[PDB]
This record gives C-alpha cells, structure tokens and sequence, in this order.
C-alpha cells in the first residue's frame, strides 16, 4: 500500500544489504562495460563496420582493454588548473551516478538464503525526486571539470553543461509530475507497482517523449553531447583529463545513461514486468526473470541512445535550450494540466468529455508546435541588398 | 530527548560540512569557490533535513540548489570573473572588527536565547510521516497553507516581471547578426578582408605575438585591439 | 545527540550568513549568504516541526525556498543593470547616495 | 534507517572513485614537461603568464535570462509533486487551486516569452 | 473539503486578479494600446478593491471579524480598516505612476512625467536608451508590479499567521525593490537605491523568517491565536517566544524603517523613482505596521512586560535620531525620507499603548499620515530643475512658493501636518498616539516625543522659509504639472490632509470601530 512496503523494504541483515550494494556496484560496472562495446559495435553496424572485433575473442575485451590502457596512463595535472577542485570533478561526477542508481527496482521480492528481500539496493518515499537529486549534484563534475581546467575549451564545455542543465533539469521535473500524478507515490516500488494494468507510456505518451529527451540531454549523449561536442570543442569540458580523471567522467556519463534509461523503464515500461509475448507466460513477473525483463527494457533504450548517435548531428546548445523551454517545458505543462483534468473528470464521472479533452488538447498541441516548426516559424525566406562593390547581376 | 546515534554521526559530520561550507561561502576569496562551499552547504543541510524525517524536503533542496548554485556560478563568472582572487581588504574603517563582533554576538545570543529546549518534550514525527510525508505536506499546503501556496505564483510572477524589465534587452540593443554584419559595405570582408592574423616566430607562435610588416614594424592589426601588445 | 543541537548550527549558519552580509563585497557573495540565512531558517523549522510532531515547519521550509530564489532572482536582475551601467558587481560603489 | 543501503553504496563508489584518482596519479608513466603541463590551445602556445590586460576574466552568457527564470521556475514546479501524488486524496477542491495556479505560472511563461525573453540564446 | 471566504478575501483577490491580467496585457496586447489598458485594468482595480472592501466592512458590521483560508488571513476591522487605507493610497499612487510627459511638441510622449526610464535595462545615458525615449516607448510592467505590492500590501495587515506574513513580506517587498530602480533620471542613484534596498530588505527578511522559527518552535503553531494561547497559557518556551519576537521584530522595524534598522530610507526614498517614493512611503508603511499591531495585540500580548521595553527604546531612538538627523539634511527628498523615519517612531508609541486606545490612534495615525505623505512626495515630485532633473537641493526651492503660491501653500500644509500642527490631519494623528501612549502607561514615550516634534518642527519650517520668505534665485526650478492625475493626487491629498485635521470625527469613528483584533 503505502510504498516503499514496509514488508520488504529496510529489514535487510547487514552482509545481505552490503551484498546487494556490491552486486548493484558489479552489474554496473558490467553495465557500462558492456555499452561500452555494444555501442561501438552496433555504431558500426549502423556504419558498416563491424567494430571493436579483435582484442580478445569478438572483441570482448576491447572496452575492458580501453579502461586498463586509461589506468596505465600518465596522469596528468596541467598547471594552471585549480588542483583541488581539478581532482574532485571526477569525483562529484562518478559518486552521485553510482548513488542514484541505489532506488532502482531491478525485480520483485525474492528469497535469498530464506531471507525475504527486493530484488533492489533499497526504495525511498521519494525515489524518484532522488535519482533527480543525484544527477543534478552529478552536473557539478561536468561544470567544475570545465572550469577548473583552466583552458578555454574546458571552459567552454562547462559553461555549455551549465546551459544543459538550465535546458533539462525543468522538464525532467515536469515529466516526472504525470507518472506521480497515475501513481500516487514517488517510490519506484509504487510506480512499478501501479504499472501492473499497464505501462505509463501508453497513458502519459506525452511525459514519456518530454523524460526521454530531457534524458538525452542529461547525460550529455548526442543530439545533445553538447560539453563535449568534439567538432566544436576539441574535448569540451574533458579536454585536460586523461587516463582514469577522462575515464571517470566517462563511466559517470554511461552510469547516468544507465540510471536514466533503468528509471525510464521503471516509472514507463512498468519497471520489471515481462512485456507482452511473455506477459502471459507462468511465472515470468518471479525469481530472477524480472531481472532479465529490466535488463532488456535497459538496454532498449541503451539501444535507443547509440541509434540516436548514429543518425543525428548535434544541436548548438541554444537551439536544444530553446527546445526545452519553448517545447518540452509548455508541452509537459499543459500535458499535467491535461492529465489532471482528465483524471478529475473520470473521478467525477464525466467520461466522454475527459476523452473529447484529452484527444483534442494532443491535437492541438501537435498543431501548435508545427506552428512553431513550419507554419508559423522557422519556416520563413528572406532577400538582401548589395552593396558598393560592383556587384554582378543575378539572374 | 536522544535521538538515534546513527542520527548523531549524520549531523556530526553533515554539519561539520555545512559549517565549513558557510565558512567557505564567507571566506574564500575565490567567488567560485564560494559557490562551491555553498552547493556543499546546501547538500549537507539537505542530507540533515532528510534525517530529521524530511525527505521530501531534503531532496527538493538537493534538486533546487544545485540549480540555483549552478546558475549562481555562471553569474560569478559574468559579473565577477571566472578565477578573480578578490582581496577580500576591508575598505571602511574598521567595519572588519565591528562586523566580526556583532555576528559573533548576534550569534551567540541566539544561541543563549535557543537554549535547552529539546529537553522540553520532543514529540516525534512518525505520527505525522505515517501514510506519506509528500501527502502530509499536499494535506497542509493545500489545505491550510493553501492561501501561502497561491500567493507564491505572485512571487514568481513578480521575479519573472523583474527579470524582464532589468534583464532582458530590447530591440534597440540587440545585438547585429551574423547576417547583418556581412552586409553594409560588405562588412567584415571590405575592410580587412580578414584582419590580419598574429604573427610567426621562432619561439613565440601565440595570438598576443604581432605580425611585422615589411620595414620590420609590429603590425598593430595583426594582433587583436584587446591584447595588451607583447 | 540531543535534537537541539541542530538549532544551534542553524543559529551558526545564520550567523555566518549575517556575517557574510556584513563582510563581502560581491553581490553574488551577498545573495548566497542570504541564502545560507534563509536556509538556516529552513533547518530551524524542520527541527521545530519535527520537535512538535507535525509537517507545518516543513512546510514553511518549501516555501522559505520559493521565497529565497525569487529574492535571489530579484538581486539579480538589479545587479545586471548595476553592473551594465557601471561593470561592476561591488555594493560599495553603490555609494551615492550617502549623509 | 531504510537509507543505510544508499550509504553503503555512496560509500564503495567514493571509494572507487577516490582510488581511481589515486591510481590515475600514481600508476602509469609520470615526466615533467613545461609543454606537457601547459593548457591546451590546439598547439599554439598559450598566453603569457598574465593572460592580457583584462582578458577573459569573465564569461558573458546569452542566456542569463533563462537562467534566472529557471531558478524562479524550477523552484515553483516543486509544488506540483506533493499535489500530484497526493492526488485522488484531495479531491478538485486542489485540482482547481492547482489549475489556477498553473495558470498563474502560464501567464508569467507567457508574458516571459511573447516579450522575447527566450529569444536571446 | 476547505471552505472559502470569497466575500471576505474579495480585495485581495481582485487586486491580485488584476496584476494577473495586468501581466497578461504586457504579454499578448500590442505595444500601442497596453498603458491605456494598464492604467484602465490598475485604477479601476483599486476602485473596485475599495469597493469591496467597504462591502466587507458592512459584512463585520455584526461580528468582531472572521478568518478565511482555516487561519492565514482574518478580516476584522483593523485588517478591513488598514486594507481601504492601502487601497485608497494605491489609487492615488497609481495615478501618480500613470503620468505621462507633458506631450511639447512630438509624439514621444511615454510615461516619463512618471520618473520611469524608458528601458530600465539599458546603460544609462546609452545611445539605446536616447533612442527608446525619442521613439517615447514606456515599460508598462510597472503597473502589474506595483499592483502587485498593493497585493502584498492588502494581505500583509490580514495575514493571520507567520507563514502568510512572510510570504506577503516577500511578495510586497520584490516589486518595490524591482521599482526603486527605474527612475528615469539619476539612473545610478536609482540603481543604488534598488540594491541597497534590496540587499537590506533580504537581510530583513532572512531575520523574519528566522524569527518565525523561533515563534513556530516556542508554540507548536504559527497561526497567530495559536502563538498567543500558547504565550499566554505558558505551555510553550518563553525564550524561544522572546527570541522569536525580538527576531520578527527586527524585520518589521525595517519594513517601518525604525532608527537601529532605517538607514535604508533616506538613500532609498532620494533615489528611488518620486512616484514610486510617494506610493512606498505610505503603503509600506501602512502594511508594515498593520502586521505589527496584529503581532503585539493579537499574537503575543502577554509577553507586554517582555516587549515593551524594548520598543521604548526603538521609538526613543527612532523619534531622536530620526528627527535631529533630519535636522542638517540639505536635500527636500531626503529630509522627508527622515521625517518618515521619525513619523515611524511616532507610530510606535501609540503601538506600545497596547491598548484599544493603541489600536485606533494607530490606524488613524496610518490613514492620515500616508495621505501626507504621499501629498508631499507628489508634490516635491512636480518640482524640476532646467534641465528635468527633480530639483530637490532646498537651496535652489527658494522662493519656490512666491513663484507658485499654489503648490507653495499645499506643500506648506503638508510640512505643517507632518510637524503635527492644529488644525491639520498630522496634530489630531500625532494627539492621538500620544494619548494612546500616555493611557497605556507610557506618558514619558509622550514627553520625548514632544520634544523629538520641537526639534522636528525646525526642518519642517525651514522649507516654508525658503519656499515664502525668500526671493527666488536667478535659476528656480519651474513647476511641471505633467498631466490631471498628478494634480488630482495632490488636491485629494492636501484636501484630505485639512479636512481630517479640522473635523476627523468622521474615519475617527471608524478608527474606533476597529479597535479590537480577531
């Protein structure tokens, strides 16, 4: 009832919850080993290529090797560089990306040793709120990272993180709002929980479009790499880091990839429950095979972001904030305003006037922001004069 | 009244970080420093809020802060500068001393004032967390504080209106497009094509270095009006 | 650990925001140590509404929070056109008006 | 208590982390070079010491509009989350307070925007 | 499910409304035609604000009063009382802030007989704002600003727990920091008002609420009866209550502007735009010492014996070195921003009465004095140097009434009421809060404030000297009389000041009638 359930949540023995704080530790580090292969490899075949395929058999150890050669590498601590917060920038980053991760429901209560306990490091009332919490403070390596360098393109990349955030944070908050809103609790639990009828992206479609690219932007993936932005600033905010202070801001950015893709799967794609195909199938939703659900869900959308990567140039950060504010903030403002209303409506019996509201306010909208993409704006032409310089003529 | 010693050692070294995180807000002479301190005072007294069985409150502060410190810090670096040590000198006759003086008084008859208390009765808060304490605080703020609540989209609005009417620039000092600039002449292309670049020696390559012209001469277009020569 | 310890580091913290006040030129220093008093406010009411076994304290805190970042956007706004006007954050050269 | 998991999780990634710093600076070949140590400028060599009379000393941002508004902004949305899981418990005496509300932050977004507040960056 | 007073929070709502679509006008309404909706949508506001409030008044025509909101607002008759006040005084402030230049030969004209510059955001003196104000373009958000204070302002007094205080506080305070920095001429003086101002306001507040804490800690509550049942019933820490209000205290005095806590005033009050000045000097005023007399006679009484001393001193303070430091002040904004200060401690010895005395000669006090004051500000508005700065050096006043017999006898009126001369609203004002005070106990508060208003008396008749009894310089500043608003808020307001100094029987009464909180 009242998530997180009291019932299974809190009462670990010591050893059983600093287990499950190491395994949650190991299945990420295997996590972001394993994107890191996976992405080079399926950017290759988006490209043709067949990637990373040789060191070690199918090229397993290829990101494995790519950590170790960072680890055997000089570090370097340029002068002019704040030395204390230059140190700490990989740190701020890497510590809250493993936090967050902590309230991530990777399955239902299972047994282990005959103790009762969730397939999941712990649950708090306001879960959801605190992977926010922790990614935001993980923001404060990217932009310390920039400026503590003391280099104009690590300046720059941090000054475009700050931008970042001033574009995603809002409407990652907002998004959040409708699932809270079907929900009644901010516990992933409870959201998962809530999300045994149906996965919230077939309700909140809207919330779950403003998340997914308000999540893009939050880990700094492209359309939206934008701190980093290799074309533009050489390194952008990594640029005076190498081996593991680089590796480090690198494991943060794929951990919060991690986070981000777990949370939209739990609080969307009803976290740990088996989808459709084998919905129907015994047990599927028990033991460990929610697990394998969760991965699966994860990786989709790990999938979703290398896609993203292969097929898409990079916005300039303006653009990407002006997205965010002029349409992921108004869309998921009026889409609260709209779920709200509906869901008064069928409180209230009115039925058929909540679905004429819901189907038109979406109509509308669709409108409105073509009306910002083509028939309004952004859609226009121009002529110039010339000048003094003898010009030709034009035919 | 005792609470937990678990509690005990969370506020220990919580507030020894956010103690040192205002002291660092007043005494850095780095501006980004002091925002740095004041992000780790803002995370430490969330970390408190959520032991006092605040969650909620907690991590909203997390969230909000690490905003409002982010945006705090990009305009340290606007208004004040990105590395500016200030000298942190006192400038008004003694006023040093004097404020020392009356923050320390002010704070410890504060403190003289708090006193004892806790010892008083300290009536837990599990009563009131029961059934959710995000719900208590929807069942308070928009129940009873509900006025509070609404008058708070007059504070909003009141900054936004602020912000536009001192911030915000209008037309007649919008800045000339790209588009715009090409134009006129043509330019930026008439007038020096593209200005000169700085000049090429052995041993100095950089962009304050200026180009010599053919008597010999330092080329002052070469190098950019900002740079202070070399 | 006795819970009044915490009003005594809320009563340092708004001490030190005071003293903040007092000492530091920069506006932008200023506006934070603003925010460490009203935050030290904040903790105040969360221990006072935890002491008396309700949430009002706690509801104060969100709304001292709104309260302090409306104030500090306000400051804001008016250092940017201090600081077009004379590109300088210091609130000691805004000294004309004086006697 | 039900927090103690999060610590202990904080705990082994400050750990890694701390050590992964550790190893960066302590593992792997280490050689002083005044070209190595100096900032990075795309080959060129970086400015004098004293970068230049002034210089870039301050980073002016297109956007410190919108980055005041989202102060004042993201603060404000917070209200929305105790309402919205609270939902369905306080019945549409707080739908509409939060309709007029958001309706009140509408007018504010829109007078924000209409007058190009969002224009510059 | 909560029941609402709409009735009761009727002015608070409306004007709250108002400011809404105020904003919604600057954001969807065409350059052109937004001041003459502005001013349309803001006065008629107010209006309709008065109207209701009179309504409401007929409404606690049976009861004592009511709170509204399950506490956090309580409209009784000192709350509807100081709530006309600030809405009447709003009205005449706004159509202060509405006047337009006097239109001379092109179509330029935009709101700068208002003091308001152009574009606040500009450089001052920059090509960009010489461009804005020959092309006679107005930042029209002034009005939904200023209303929005008014709102503040309306609530402050009404605000029956700490928590809607402060938020009022808030709400009233950032609109007038945004406004003290948009006068059109002096920007930088103007500038520096708004961030002192501002920093000291935020200063303030950060004590309020701090003090609040404190208040919540001792009761258990913050609804102002709560705190008061528990001071009373001993139940609660009485330090932590003394602590508490000693802290929320120190922000109201600031909201007043008493002398430990007032050095705001006179920087802020000279640069601050003289429309924005007449409007603030009073209204502020006004809310601020609503919220204190609901804290000393509703929320914490019997802690009288704790509290008293202390404001004695305050108002000691605040009528000495208000007054003599006024004494040597050179500068007509100026030396008024000191006469607010000391009208302030003059106010709070007829808070200290704590007796139903206190309350109606408080209020009264607030009405008449507001009216004053923002005559006076009005008036030392409409005076202008050769070249449109707003004299106000006294030297250059001289023989400004011989050349202006008018405005010369007007302003003299003002300067004798706020000396509290017969016959004028300020003696009947100043009378009663010194009976107040002596009923109560405090006879010796009346003897120095006598002798503060003997001191006072000389500033006040240095001006009248100068304005008549000197012949004016070869370089007198002219007197602009920009549009009919700015005539029609001086006349209501000396007229006002005569007539409720002759026979003040009438709105005595009422100050009577709302001599007890709920």
């Amino acid at each position: 009832m009242t998530h997180p359930d009291p019932t299974l949540f809190g009462h670990d023995p010591w050893w059983l919850m600093l287990a499950k704080a190491v395994a949650i530790f190991v299945f990420l580090l295997l996590t972001v080993l394993s994107a890191i292969l996976i992405e080079r490899k399926l950017l290759g075949r988006m490209q043709m290529r067949f990637g990373p395929n040789r060191v070690g058999p199918a090229g397993l150890l290829q990101s494995l090797a790519d950590g170790i050669k960072l680890a055997l590498k000089e570090g370097l601590v340029p002068a002019g560089v704040d030395k204390p917060i230059y140190l700490l920038a990989p740190v701020i980053s890497v510590i809250p990306a493993f936090v967050a991760f902590s309230v991530i429901p990777l399955g239902g209560a299972v047994s282990v040793f005959g103790h009762r306990t969730p397939l999941q490091l712990t649950d708090l009332p306001v879960a959801v709120l605190f992977i926010l919490a922790a990614t935001s403070i993980g923001v404060y390596g990217i932009v310390l990272a920039g400026w503590a360098s003391g280099s104009t393109y690590p300046l720059l990349g941090g000054l475009r993180s700050s931008a970042q955030v001033v574009s995603y944070e809002i409407a990652m908050g907002l998004s959040f709002v409708a699932v809270f809103l079907y929900a009644g609790t901010m516990s992933t639990s409870g959201i998962v929980a809530a999300q045994d009828r149906t996965w919230f992206v077939f309700l909140l479609l809207p919330s779950f479009l403003v998340y997914v690219v308000s999540m893009v932007g939050e880990t700094n993936r492209a359309p939206f790499d934008l701190p980093e932005a290799e074309g533009e600033l050489v390194g952008g905010f990594h640029t005076e880091y190498s081996s593991l202070k680089f590796a480090m801001f690198m494991l943060a950015e794929y951990v919060n990839m991690t986070t981000v893709s777990a949370l939209a799967t739990t609080m969307f794609l009803g976290g740990w429950h088996a989808p459709f195909p084998f919905n129907l199938i015994d047990g599927a939703n028990s033991g460990w095979w929610p697990l394998l659900w969760f991965t699966a869900k994860v990786w989709t959308f790990m999938f979703l972001y290398f896609w993203l990567r292969a097929t898409l140039p990079r916005l300039r950060y303006d653009q990407f904030m002006a997205l965010g504010w002029k349409v992921l903030i108004p869309v998921s403002l009026l889409w609260i305003m709209v779920v709200a209303i509906t869901r008064s409506l069928r409180q209230h019996g009115e039925g058929t006037w909540a679905a004429w509201l819901l189907t038109a306010a979406v109509v509308v909208v669709v409108a409105l922001i073509w009306g910002l993409a083509t028939s309004l704006r952004r859609r226009t032409v121009q002529p110039p004069p010339p000048q003094s310089t003898g010009a030709y003529p034009v035919p | 009244a005792r609470t937990s010693t678990s509690e005990a050692v969370v506020f220990w070294v919580v507030g020894t970080v956010a103690l040192v995180g205002a002291i660092g807000v007043v005494a850095a002479r780095k501006a980004v420093y002091s925002a740095v301190f004041l992000a780790c005072t803002m995370i430490s007294l969330a970390v408190l809020y959520i032991a006092q069985d605040a969650p909620f409150l907690g991590v909203v502060q997390i969230v909000v802060y690490t905003g409002a410190v982010m945006m705090l810090f990009l305009f340290v670096l606007m208004l004040i500068g990105v590395d500016l040590t200030e000298s942190l000198v006192e400038t008004i006759k003694g006023h040093r001393i004097a404020a020392l003086i009356a923050g320390a008084g002010f704070g410890i008859l504060v403190i003289a004032g708090i006193g004892n208390v806790s010892v008083a009765g300290f009536s837990g808060l599990a009563a009131a967390n029961s059934g959710g304490n995000v719900e208590g605080l929807a069942a308070l703020i928009f129940t009873r504080y509900l006025w509070a609540f609404e008058l708070t989209s007059a504070l909003l609005i009141t900054a936004a209106l602020g912000a536009m009417v001192l911030a915000h620039r209008e037309r007649f000092e919008r800045r000339k497009t790209q588009r715009e600039l090409a134009i006129e002449r043509f330019q930026t292309g008439g007038h020096p094509t593209p200005l000169p670049n700085p000049g090429v020696y052995a041993r100095h390559n950089s962009v304050d270095v200026p180009a010599r012209l053919p008597d010999g001469s330092e080329s002052p277009l070469s190098v950019s009006t900002i740079l202070p020569h070399r | 650990m006795n819970p009044d310890n915490y009003l005594y580091l809320s009563a340092l913290l708004f001490t030190i925001g005071a003293a903040g006040v007092l000492l530091r030129r920069n506006a932008i220093v200023m506006f934070m140590c603003v925010e460490l008093m009203l935050n030290a406010a904040n903790l105040a009411f969360v221990n006072f509404s935890r002491m008396h076994g309700q949430l009002d304290g706690q509801v104060v805190a969100f709304f001292t929070m709104v309260v302090a970042a409306c104030e500090v956007v306000v400051g804001l706004a008016i250092i940017m056109a201090i600081f077009r006007t004379r590109r300088s954050a210091s609130v000691d050269d805004a000294n004309l008006l004086k006697h | 208590a039900l927090y103690t998991p999060i610590l202990i999780l904080g705990a082994i990634a400050a750990v890694f982390a701390v050590v992964s710093v550790g190893i960066a600076l302590v593992i792997g070949p280490r050689r002083f070079n005044r070209s190595k140590l100096e900032a990075y400028e795309c080959g060129i060599d970086p400015l004098p010491p004293v970068a230049a009379g002034l210089t870039g000393q301050r980073i002016p941002i297109r956007y410190y509009l919108i980055a005041m508004l989202f102060i004042v902004f993201d603060i404000e949305i917070v209200f929305l989350y105790p309402w919205a899981v609270a939902f369905d418990s306080l019945g549409l005496f707080a739908v509409i307070e939060m309709l007029l509300f958001m309706l009140t932050v509408f007018v504010a977004y829109a007078y924000v925007w209409r007058r190009g507040g969002l224009n510059w960056d | 499910t909560p029941s609402i007073e709409y009735g009761l929070l009727s002015p608070m709502l409306i004007v709250f409304g108002v400011a809404i679509a105020g904003v919604l006008i600057e954001a969807l309404a065409p350059r052109q035609s937004r001041y003459p909706l502005q001013v349309t949508l803001a006065l008629g506001g107010l209006i309709a604000t008065v109207v209701a409030v009179v309504f409401v008044a007929r409404g606690l025509s049976g009861t004592p009063g009511r709170p509204a909101v399950l506490g956090a607002v309580v409209l009784d008759a000192p709350a509807v009382f100081l709530q006309g006040t600030i809405a009447l005084v709003g009205i005449l402030g706004i159509m202060l802030i509405a006047e337009r230049q006097k239109a001379t030969v092109s179509a330029g004209e935009a709101r700068g007989l208002e003091d308001f510059t152009p574009q606040a955001s500009a450089v001052a003196g920059s090509v960009a704002e010489q461009l804005a104000t020959k092309t006679g373009v107005m930042q029209t958000e002034v009005f939904p600003l200023t209303m929005f204070a008014i709102g503040g302002m309306l609530l402050f007094p009404a605000a029956d727990d700490l928590l809607t205080m402060f938020v009022a506080l808030e709400v009233l305070s950032l609109p007038l920091y945004l406004l003290c920095g948009l006068a059109r001429r002096r920007r930088l003086l103007s500038q520096e008002a708004a961030l002192k101002y501002f920093l000291l306001g935020a200063f303030s507040s950060a004590f309020f609420i701090y003090g609040a804490a404190m208040l919540y800690g001792s009761a258990g509550t913050l609804d102002l009866s709560g705190i008061a049942e528990s001071v009373a019933a001993g139940s609660g820490n009485t330090s932590l209550a003394l602590l508490g209000v000693a802290l929320l205290l120190v922000g109201v005095l600031f909201k007043v502007g008493a002398v430990p806590f007032h050095s705001w005033i006179p920087d802020v009050y000279q640069g601050a735009p003289t429309s924005i000045t007449a409007f603030m000097a009073a209204a502020t005023k006004i809310a601020a010492f609503g919220a204190m007399l609901r804290i000393f006679y509703v929320a914490v009484p019997a802690l009288r014996d704790d509290w008293r001393p202390v404001l004695w001193a305050i108002a000691i303070l605040t009528m000495v070195v208000g007054t003599v430091t006024a004494v040597t002040q050179t500068d007509v904004k100026r030396m008024l921003a000191y006469s607010a200060v000391a009208h302030s401690g003059f106010i709070l010895t007829g808070v200290i009465a704590a007796n139903p005395a206190g309350v109606s000669s408080t209020l009264f006090y607030l009405f008449a004095y507001g009216f004053s004051t923002l005559g006076a500000f009005a008036v030392v508005g409409l005076i202008r140097n050769a070249a449109g700065d707003e004299e106000t050096s006294m030297a250059q006043w001289a023989g400004l009434g011989r050349r202006y017999p008018i405005v010369g006898v007007v302003f003299s009126l003002f300067l004798l009421a706020f000396a509290g001369i017969p016959l004028t609203s300020g003696f009947v004002s100043k009378f009663a809060v010194f009976k107040a005070a002596g009923e109560g106990g405090a006879i010796p508060l009346v003897i120095i404030g006598v002798i503060a208003s003997a001191v006072a008396a000389y500033f006040y008749v240095r001006v009248i000297v100068l304005m008549f009894f000197t012949e004016p310089p070869d370089d007198a500043p002219e007197l602009v009389v920009p549009s009919g608003l700015s005539t029609a808020v001086v006349t209501v307001t000396a007229a006002v000041t005569f007539a409720l100094g002759a026979l003040p029987q009438p709105l005595l009464d009422l100050a009577n009638s709302a001599e007890t909180f709920l």
